[PDB]
């Protein structure tokens, strides 16, 4: 995915090939790892949509399909086949 | 096939003269009818009004009918943080909603509870339609104005365009000289709107075109980009505590068709609108003059090109040819009675003239109830034709 950022948060851009792998990025807190686990996730086109993955630490996730353990990262991704 | 036929053909025919001489004369002209003129010394005129169309007409307003989404983002807050927002908030490209979502330690927050959500999406639109408004006082009537001579053939009627706020016209008939008039219309927009969906239009009331909920965006507009009511084609999902789905709905032509059902329709063509106008003229002769007295009378042969045609005027249509030489000249022509004593009837077709030998010239006389003759041309060879009118 392309590590870019949104107003100085990280924010990743994911294309299809990466649905179902950890997504990985070094920050100066450490190593972060996002899980997405979007099922719309595409093929990256014009109808992308974004959104933010907050810090879990020690909690299951709910009413949500990304989060990240370090640090609170930004997703976008497309849904076109 | 003949200058003049076009009238003589037409059902609704009026036969206008006026009562004193370089005075005025009223005419009325209506689509698909047409008005013959006629005075003494003078030549013989069609007039006909065959278009009325309003060109660039303001437009009331832009519906968008069919859009596309791109760009979702959403931004979501905990509870007793406040209310959430993205820049995207103040791009009037992008459709926006408020909204409150359940929120908790298994999404990010330390407290359980709702929070502030915002989704925005880029509203673009793929279709539109336009409302227009049409002022009368600017509406374009085209009239022809064809000298009746009953000339075959090059020789097409003089065009001439007005509208209401136009002068005096003066039209010149190549020739005989110019015509002098005055129209004023006689309606339909104080509120209609002049729809237009793809390139059809429709004649709609204003309200109605107003009140349609579909996202708008002001004549004046040029721009096209920051749609209003772009909430009424798009719709926002239950949020989750990050995300939230945005769906616009499909295009509204057929529903547009479909609400457009008996309304009327108006034609139109590149890009104008087209309307059947009605105009009381008012011309004056004073003006124009018969073409040809410098020619002298044919003494040569005529021969009746074909069948001798009755008119739905009370009129005949005797189309001649001339076998004689000494051409461009005027055609003998004469109705009488049986004794051939006193003259009869009268031409339509005034001054009639050959102006090429052998390309026949047809010729629109009334004769007088009862029985007459038509004398064409002189001996040598007249030419004296029984007629029976009932
Ligand atoms: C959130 O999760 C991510 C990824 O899951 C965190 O980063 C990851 O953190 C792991 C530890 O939590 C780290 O594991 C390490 O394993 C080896 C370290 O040795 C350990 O030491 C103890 C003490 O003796 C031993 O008992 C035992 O042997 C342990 O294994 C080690 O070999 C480190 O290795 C390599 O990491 C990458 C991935 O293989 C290699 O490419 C690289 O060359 C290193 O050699 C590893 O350090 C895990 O690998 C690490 N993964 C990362 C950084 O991608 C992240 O820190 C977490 N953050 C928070 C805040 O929770």
């Amino acid at each position: 995915f392309h590590l870019t950022t949104r107003n100085g948060e990280p924010h990743m851009i994911v294309s299809r090939q990466e649905k179902g792998k950890s997504l990985l990025f070094k920050t100066e807190d450490g190593v972060n790892m996002c899980t997405l686990m979007a099922m719309d996730l595409g093929e990256l086109c014009e109808d992308t949509i974004t959104y933010k993955c907050p810090l879990l630490r020690q909690n299951e996730p709910e009413d949500i399909d990304c989060w990240c353990n370090s640090t609170s990262t930004w997703v976008t991704y497309g849904t076109c086949t | 096939y003949f200058q003049g036929m076009r009238c003589i053909g037409m059902s609704n025919r009026d036969f206008v003269e006026g009562v004193s001489g370089g005075s005025w004369v009223d005419i009325v002209l209506e689509h698909g009818s047409c008005v013959t003129t006629m005075a003494k010394n003078k030549p013989t005129l069609d007039f006909e009004l065959i278009k009325t169309e309003a060109k660039q007409p303001a437009t009331l307003r832009k519906y968008c009918i069919e859009a596309k989404l791109t760009n979702t983002t959403t931004e979501s807050r905990c509870p007793t943080q406040g209310e959430p927002s993205l820049n995207e908030e103040q791009d009037k490209r992008f459709v926006c909603k408020h909204s409150m979502v359940d929120r908790g330690w298994g999404n990010g927050c330390g407290l359980f509870g709702k929070g502030g959500i915002v989704t925005c999406a880029m509203f673009r639109c793929k279709k539109n339609m336009e409302g227009k408004v049409v002022q009368p006082e600017n509406l374009e009537y085209t009239i022809v104005i064809t000298p009746h001579s009953g000339e075959e053939h090059g020789k097409h009627g003089k065009e001439i365009k007005i509208t209401p706020q136009s002068s005096i016209t003066e039209a010149e008939l190549t020739g005989y000289g110019t015509v002098t008039m005055e129209c004023s219309p006689r309606g339909l927009f104080n509120e209609m709107v002049l729809l237009q969906m793809e390139n059809k239009a429709w004649l709609v009331h204003r309200q109605w075109f107003l009140d349609l909920p579909l996202p708008w965006l002001p004549g004046a507009d040029t721009q096209g980009s920051n749609w209003i009511q772009k909430e009424t084609l798009v719709t926002f999902k239950n949020p989750h505590a990050k995300k939230q789905d945005v769906v616009v709905l499909g295009s509204q032509e057929g529903a547009m068709h479909t609400a457009l059902t008996g309304a009327t329709e108006i034609q139109m063509s590149s890009g104008n609108l087209l309307f059947t106008g009605h105009l009381k003229c008012r011309l004056r002769m004073d003006k124009l003059q018969l073409k040809g007295m410098s020619y002298s009378m044919c003494t040569g042969k005529f021969k009746v090109v074909k069948e001798i045609a009755e008119t739905q005027h009370g009129t005949i249509v005797i189309r001649v040819q001339y076998e004689g030489d000494g051409s461009p000249c005027k055609i003998p022509f004469e109705i009488m009675d049986l004794e051939k004593r006193h003259v009869l009837g009268r031409l339509i077709t005034v001054n009639p003239i050959v102006t090429e030998k052998d390309s026949p010239v047809n010729i629109e006389a009334e004769p007088p109830f009862g029985d007459s003759y038509i004398i064409i041309g002189v001996e040598p060879g007249q030419l004296k034709l029984n007629w029976f009118k009932k």
